[PDB]
RNA sequence: AGCGA
């Protein structure tokens, strides 16, 4: 997902006046674990009795 | 095909709070993560790192 | 052009210090990169002295270039389209162009605007980051201390 | 002027149509461009900015920018899986 | 989503 939108903006940004930082976006990446680790029945609660 | 991007060298910090402090202030036990990314131009030719 | 510890001024990143010319060599051709970092962003970037003048590597800030943005701050006789979309636009390419004595127009032409009405938001922000870009531009420029700056640029604002 | 005048109803309509609760256009606006600004200031900062935070960027009172948080509320729908909430 | 009969 963050490379889907890389990709779109890195045409759509002007060259000689960008980086990185601006092309980045790390919000998806934390919301896919995020989701992962919350609401998946894997990311199973602790039976600990 | 003019400009391309790259990553490496995933890498963390310490965490943020140890294991008791975040099971009490209901805080995610974690670390953050650092990532060295690098832009290239391929018509003009730089390193954005 | 710059040797090594030049304290060479790069767009758009203000000031830069080269830390040595970097032999990197690609498909066989050792071209002579400078590694060059910057305060701000702490990214280190390596260009070829070749086309260094074509990526406009700028230089120490030409003591003429304070007086033409002071001209250009001060410059009377000053008007724009009646419609603000077309002003909108026209200064957002003029900022986005970086040139110092364009940023300079836009900066006092706003100023007067926002002495006279209280424009926006959107126009509140635009001042904002042209003014950012600017007291930092002239703070390196002279070496005058950002705070500083900014109390130089209000004193000349009232002209 | 085809353009800026269909662009216009577009945006009009969508505003008045867009939720089961009706927002008008000057508070969809002002959402919007918190929206934006918080955006914008998530990608450039990395952390999600405070209501004091908003409050000065968009010169505004964080009471003000409280109630723009309230007002952008979407409803839930009482259909789900977990079963139906309406349970 | 997890669990007991």
């Amino acid at each position: 997902r963050m490379e889907r939108v890389v990709r779109e903006r890195m045409t759509t940004q002007d060259v000689e006046a960008i980086t990185p930082q601006t092309l980045i976006n790390i919000r998806p990446v934390v919301a896919a674990i995020k989701e992962f680790f919350g609401t998946s029945q894997l990311s199973q609660f602790m039976d600990q009795n | 095909g003019s400009m391309s991007l790259s990553f490496s060298d995933p890498r963390f910090d310490d965490v943020k709070a140890p294991v008791d402090e975040c099971k009490d202030k209901d805080m995610t036990y974690a670390a953050p993560l650092f990532v060295t990314a690098e832009f290239i131009n391929n018509n003009t030719g730089e390193i954005k790192s | 052009i710059f040797k090594v510890g030049d304290t060479v001024v790069y767009p758009h990143h203000g000031a830069a210090l080269v830390e040595a010319i970097e032999t990197r060599t690609i498909k066989g051709e050792q071209k002579e990169y400078l590694v060059l970092k910057v305060a701000q962003g702490d990214l280190t970037v390596r260009v070829p002295a070749e086309n260094a003048e074509y990526v406009g590597v700028r230089d120490v800030v030409g003591q003429e270039g304070l007086d033409k943005v002071f001209q250009v701050l001060r410059a009377p006789h000053t008007e724009e389209p009646t419609n603000w979309s077309r002003r909108y636009k026209a200064n957002l390419e003029k900022l986005a162009s970086g040139d110092v004595n364009k940023v300079a127009e836009v900066v006092r032409d706003l100023w007067r605007r926002d002495q006279e009405r209280g424009l926006s938001a959107g126009e509140k922000r635009m001042l904002a980051k042209a003014r950012q870009i600017l007291v930092g531009e002239l703070a390196l420029a002279e070496s005058t201390d950002d705070a500083k700056a900014e109390t130089i640029l209000d004193e000349v604002l009232a002209a | 002027y085809a353009t800026w005048w269909i662009r216009q109803a577009i945006t009009r309509a969508m505003a008045d149509q867009a939720r089961t609760i009706r927002i008008p256009v000057h508070m969809v606006e002002v959402i919007n461009k918190l929206g934006r600004i918080q955006r914008e200031l998530l990608q450039d900062l990395g952390r999600e900015p405070t209501p004091e935070e908003l409050a000065k960027e968009m010169d505004i009172t964080p009471e003000k920018v409280l109630e723009i948080q309230q007002y952008a509320r979407e409803p839930i729908s009482l259909d789900q899986t977990i079963s139906q909430l309406g349970d």
